[PDB]
């Protein structure tokens, strides 16, 4: 070689140890993307053409994605989410009108074919107008829903200490219309993880911390042909 | 009504065909029938270009057929000496989901751009030594796709707002917008004479465009799924279309008909990069079932099908000199081949 | 005495053509990005440690006592037994910090990997040569006298490996308990650490007493045919390998 | 882009002393800067050369082991630490900034220097050291070197440079071919593999002075006496 | 509404401009192509694999 490429090559060396500095950030955080819908929630969770929402649990990072202007058609740009841990799914739970919408887009990002292997912390914020409605005879699931006979009385149950049990009874059908059609496909590549949470919650961060630690158990399992 | 007024879309239509058909005369393939065969073309990988550490989205080469820029999720734009494999420069990008980027033909200007709607154009050299954005290009309500330079001075990006814009780099605005695709547009090209360039949406549509004076040509239609990768014909007067239907399409701008169909019955994956040799009779074209494959283009059949790749492959493109391609795949690898 | 040498042999034989196999398919298998990670690092150099550590047992089989070549596959064979049994608490460890703990796994903790696959067993042996100097070799054998003050080298730092790979397989097997609550399941996790964590090692501290009639030919059936499982689970039955090895041969075919 | 340095003054033979730069302009991690020396009348000469990261350290053979180099990247500053000086360490020590990639203008940008009176290799010749011109005429400085600079690569890495009095050097032909940036468009030159010549297309004014040749071939990295072009 | 008319009136006239164009026969652009990728079939270091000394990436 000559005088002025041997100071090229070692110029591209100093690349490639500042390229594998951030190799160490980047495969250290978790990528999230942050779907849903209008009037569903995301800011009060936060809380161009996309906004990152880093924030950090126990010691690990996290990168949250919420995507903006884009147009009303999710294809062709949802290719670049294949390395993302999950995709946290946010759903009113209380509006009773836009829910088939709601069952509709979750259906659509479940069957996804780019994401066969990519879980969905979904989450059912706002279950308080929900609470506000059940108790009075404004709402009912029944009207929207003529599947509500059954009533899907749950078998296992964790309610919060205090609860009308119509809350608690019509709450749960809103998590088995997600979990239905979840648990359709994927022959477990990849699982949904439900939870109940409110606009404000200070326990927000830890369930997505939880649902990613198992996200990354079930994948590491099964490299080891053990799951 | 509106509908009244809307139905003369009809007919038009219908006359447009009819005078597609008329003149259609003879296909390609029977005119280059009695053609030499092109012989068996064997492509090895002479240089393999590690270092990224994302899928690589988008590769380009500059005017020397020397130097290539490519495009990751990392948020990092590497400039790559093919010739010796060295690393030129790393630009941390300030969005993290790019899927395009350009090389000026004048080696002063690198143009990326995303997910965040904004087409970022960085200076190569520079009175300080180090890479900086020029001005950021905001005014796309959309993730852009592509963006071909024009001159040091004007750009064409394409965005999912189905709209592609000429942008004046000096003042930062959008000299002229172009409309009338109505879906994502993903992939737009050049002619050699920088005043003709088409567009590939969503709409499995590809328009042609004049640059100074906006306005849509002709609308080139045939494909069934999309449209993923365009490339002009060196010549100028021909373009090929990538697509999600496992069929590339070869149209002639002086027919406006359907040359010939470049598609085997055992690909079933997406075409996502197509690019010319400087002849004309080779058309290599990118496939997502990690290979890419090389038909001719003159006989519509099979002439390489050169392999490497674990992950599919993004972006390809030819050396203005045609030494050699260079294919970008998801498994953040560039490969040179020859 | 007689056929618990057949069953020796063709173990440790059949093995040694496996662990070949298993060694010469993660070489081929390099280029895929699969397996270019700690896991198929460790898999590699734990078949390579078995594979020559039953050559050795073979190949050095038939010696004569006190020959001073003996003497050598003596100790050469106890830096090269330590290994395996070092490389599988590597395995453990590496799967305690994948399953028990999640979160970090994708650090590059090389060096420390190798800093005791290879070379903590020379700390012992280095340790082990600055002593003794005459247990290796034999009365009879070739080994390192199975009675002597010095069995405490295999037998004293390879029993804790199979202690700690004891606990990581029972932290493991609740998780997979949980994560699958097809009892089954929690049989084939057994089934497929049975040869990378080496928990098929600790039934010969139960063959050292005891009624080591009915329960030593099975420490013999399953703890030298060793090489056939790492092969047949790590590099046969693979959904990664499985994958790889189709990949390369798709390109192989095309090219 | 700004390069200021500090340390020059009188001292007696054999104090060891030091000297450095504020690149208070530019990035100074990517740049791979130098030193070159200037006699009160003579030419250049190279010295040292601190590459990013402070990775390649390089000499000449009469500073050798002598002037230790060092970089301070956090406050963008450059030192060159000099031990027991001789009386042959009398020239102002220049600071030249330079970037090595495909494309790059190295020796782009000159300080201002600093003077420290104290009380085998590529040898290329610049012959007629004092050349006569006058405004509208072109002339031709040649300069040529002893082994080809013709490398396998397919450059030729031939320098040139110009000195206006009283001021620093500034960077005119690079690669034997290309133009420096802030130059006029009239300087040009070519040359073969041992033969080189610079043509000064249409004189004008401030071109009155010295000019300079140079190899980057091998690191001995020599100079030329210096054509003085005088009206 | 007035929208529609007017989108609608903006897809009717580029319609009929793009069908107010002149075109050529196949036979003829597919003669065009042959010909370029027959008299330029000699300077692309592809078609014909150039010897090793005039390949720079070998
Ligand atoms: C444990 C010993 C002896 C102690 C040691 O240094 C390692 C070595 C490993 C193989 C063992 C051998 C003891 C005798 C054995 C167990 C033979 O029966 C066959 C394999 C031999």
């Amino acid at each position: 070689l000559s005088a002025e490429d041997k100071a090229a090559v070692e110029r591209s060396k100093m690349i490639e140890k500042q390229l594998q500095k951030d190799k160490q950030v980047y495969r250290a955080t978790h990528r999230l993307l942050l779907l849903g819908a209008d009037n569903s929630g995301k800011s009060t969770i936060v809380k161009s053409g996309i906004f990152e929402t880093k924030f950090q649990v126990d010691k690990v990072n996290f990168h949250m994605f919420d995507v903006g202007a884009q147009r009303d058609e999710r294809r062709k740009w949802i290719q670049c989410f294949n390395d993302v841990t999950a995709i946290i799914f946010v759903v009113d739970s209380s509006d009773y009108n836009r829910l088939q919408e709601a069952l509709n887009d979750f259906k659509s990002i479940w069957n996804n074919r780019w994401l066969r292997t990519i879980s969905v912390i979904l989450f059912l914020n706002k279950q308080d107008l929900l609470a506000e409605k059940v108790l009075a005879g404004k709402s009912k699931i029944e009207d929207y829903f003529p599947e509500f006979a059954r009533y899907t009385t749950p078998e296992d149950a964790t309610p919060e200490p205090g609860e009308d049990p119509r809350v608690t009874r019509a709450k749960y059908f809103i998590r088995d219309e997600f979990l239905r059609i979840s648990t359709a496909s994927g022959d477990g590549r990849h699982y949904c993880y439900p939870h109940f949470t409110c606009s404000v919650d200070t326990e927000n961060a830890r369930r997505i911390f939880n649902d990613c630690r198992d996200i990354i158990q079930r994948m590491h399992l099964r490299q080891y042909e053990l799951l | 009504e509106l509908d009244q007024l809307r139905q003369e879309a009809e007919q038009l239509k219908n006359q447009i065909r009819d005078a597609r058909k008329a003149c259609a005369d003879a296909t390609l393939s029977q005119i280059t029938n009695n053609i030499d065969p092109v012989g068996r073309i064997q492509m090895r990988t002479r240089r393999t270009l590690r270092g990224h550490l994302a899928k690589i989205y988008a590769m380009h080469w500059g005017t020397d057929s020397r130097l290539l820029v490519s495009a990751s999720q990392d948020g990092k734009l590497i400039i790559w000496d093919s010739y010796t494999t060295n690393k030129v420069h790393a630009i941390p990008l300030r969005s993290s989901w790019v899927m395009t980027c350009a090389y000026a033909p004048s080696g002063n200007y690198v143009a990326c751009g995303g997910l965040d709607n904004i087409c970022s154009i960085y200076n190569l050299k520079t009175r300080e030594g180090n890479v900086r954005v020029s001005r950021e290009l905001a005014g796309h309500t959309g993730y852009l796709s592509c963006c071909r330079f024009l001159d040091d001075n004007q750009i064409v990006t394409s965005s999912g707002d189905t709209t592609c814009a000429l942008w004046d780099i000096e003042t930062g605005q959008q000299t002229t917008t172009f409309t009338g695709h109505t879906g994502d547009v993903m992939s737009l090209s050049l002619a050699p004479d920088t005043r003709l360039f088409v567009s590939g949406a969503c709409d499995a549509s590809a328009k042609l465009w004049d640059v100074r004076e906006g306005m849509c040509r002709q609308t080139f239609t045939g494909h069934e799924s999309d449209i993923n990768a365009i490339c002009f014909f060196p010549n100028g007067n021909a373009f090929a279309t990538g697509s999600d239907d496992a069929t590339c399409r070869l149209f002639d701008l002086r027919a406006d008909q359907e040359l010939m169909t470049y598609s085997h019955d055992n690909i079933i994956c997406g075409i996502t990069s197509v690019s010319f040799s400087k002849s004309g009779r080779l058309l290599l074209a990118g496939y997502d079932d990690f290979n890419c494959n090389v038909w001719d283009a003159l006989k519509a059949d099979r002439a390489g099908v050169l392999a490497g790749h674990d992950n599919r492959v993004s972006c390809l493109g030819v050396t203005d000199d045609g030494m050699a391609v260079a294919t970008g795949s998801w498994d953040s690898f560039l490969k040179i081949w020859n | 005495q007689v056929a618990l040498s057949s069953i020796s042999y063709v173990g440790c034989s059949l093995s040694v053509l496996c662990l070949v196999a298993t060694l010469v398919t993660f070489a081929v298998l390099s280029s895929v990005s699969t397996i270019r990670n700690q896991r198929y690092h460790i898999h590699a150099n734990l078949s390579f440690a078995v594979l020559v550590a039953q050559v050795l047992l073979l190949i050095s089989f038939r010696l004569e006592p006190g020959t001073t070549p003996c003497q050598v596959m003596a100790v050469l064979l106890h830096y090269f037994f330590l290994s395996a049994f070092a490389w599988m608490l590597v395995e453990g460890l590496h799967l305690y910090s994948m399953v028990i703990k999640v979160f970090g796994s994708e650090d590059s903790k090389h060096r420390y990997y190798y800093g005791m696959g290879w070379g903590f067993p020379l700390l012992i042996c280095i340790i082990s040569l600055s002593f003794a100097m005459d247990s290796y070799g034999t009365s009879n054998n070739c080994w390192l006298s199975l009675a002597s003050g010095a069995i405490w080298a295999f037998v004293a730092p390879a029993l804790f490996v199979i202690v700690v790979n004891i606990g990581i397989l029972i932290a493991v097997t609740r998780v997979i308990s949980q994560i699958s609550a097809a009892f089954k399941l929690t049989a084939k996790a057994v089934a497929v650490l049975l040869p990378i964590l080496g928990t098929s090692w600790v039934f010969g501290v139960l063959a050292v007493n005891g009624c080591a009639v009915v329960f030593q030919y099975m420490f013999a059936t399953l703890n030298s045919l060793q090489g056939l499982f790492i092969f047949l689970f790590h590099c046969l039955l693979n959904s990664e390998v499985r994958a790889a090895f189709k990949h390369k041969t798709k390109v192989w075919s095309l090219t | 882009v700004q390069l200021v340095e500090s340390g020059g003054g009188l001292v007696q033979p054999g104090g060891s002393r030091k000297l450095s730069c504020s690149a208070s302009g530019f990035a100074f991690s990517s740049f791979g800067m130098h030193w070159v020396r200037q006699a009160p009348e003579k030419g250049l000469e190279w010295v040292a050369y601190i590459s990013s990261g402070s990775g390649t350290i390089y000499y000449a053979d009469t500073v050798k082991g002598r002037f230790t180099i060092s970089r301070d990247d956090p406050k963008n500053t450059l030192f060159l630490q000099m031990t027991s000086l001789r009386s042959e360490d009398t020239a102002m020590y220049y600071c030249v900034r330079s970037i090595y990639y495909y494309g790059s203008s190295p020796f782009d940008f000159w300080g201002q220097g600093t003077t420290l009176t104290v009380s085998s290799d590529i040898v290329m010749t610049q012959a007629t050291s004092s050349v006569p011109v006058t405004p509208g005429e072109s002339v031709s400085i040649s300069c040529r070197s002893s082994k080809s600079l013709l490398h396998s690569n397919g450059n030729t890495y031939l320098y040139w440079f110009l000195q206006r009095p009283g001021q620093s050097p500034q960077l005119l032909i690079y690669r034997m071919s290309n133009l420096a940036s802030g130059v006029p468009d009239r300087f040009s030159g070519s040359g073969s593999g041992t033969a080189f010549t610079l043509t000064i297309s249409r004189l004008e004014a401030e071109d009155v002075g010295v000019y300079y040749c140079m190899q980057h071939l091998e690191y001995p990295l020599t100079f030329g006496a210096g054509t003085k072009l005088e009206l | 509404n007035t929208a529609s008319i007017a989108q609608a009136r903006k897809l009717v006239e580029q319609l009929k401009m793009e069908a107010n164009i002149d075109r050529i026969k196949v036979s003829k652009a597919a003669a065009d192509l042959m010909a370029y990728c027959e008299a330029h079939a000699k300077e692309d270091p592809l078609l014909t694999p150039v010897p090793a000394s005039e390949n720079p990436f070998r």
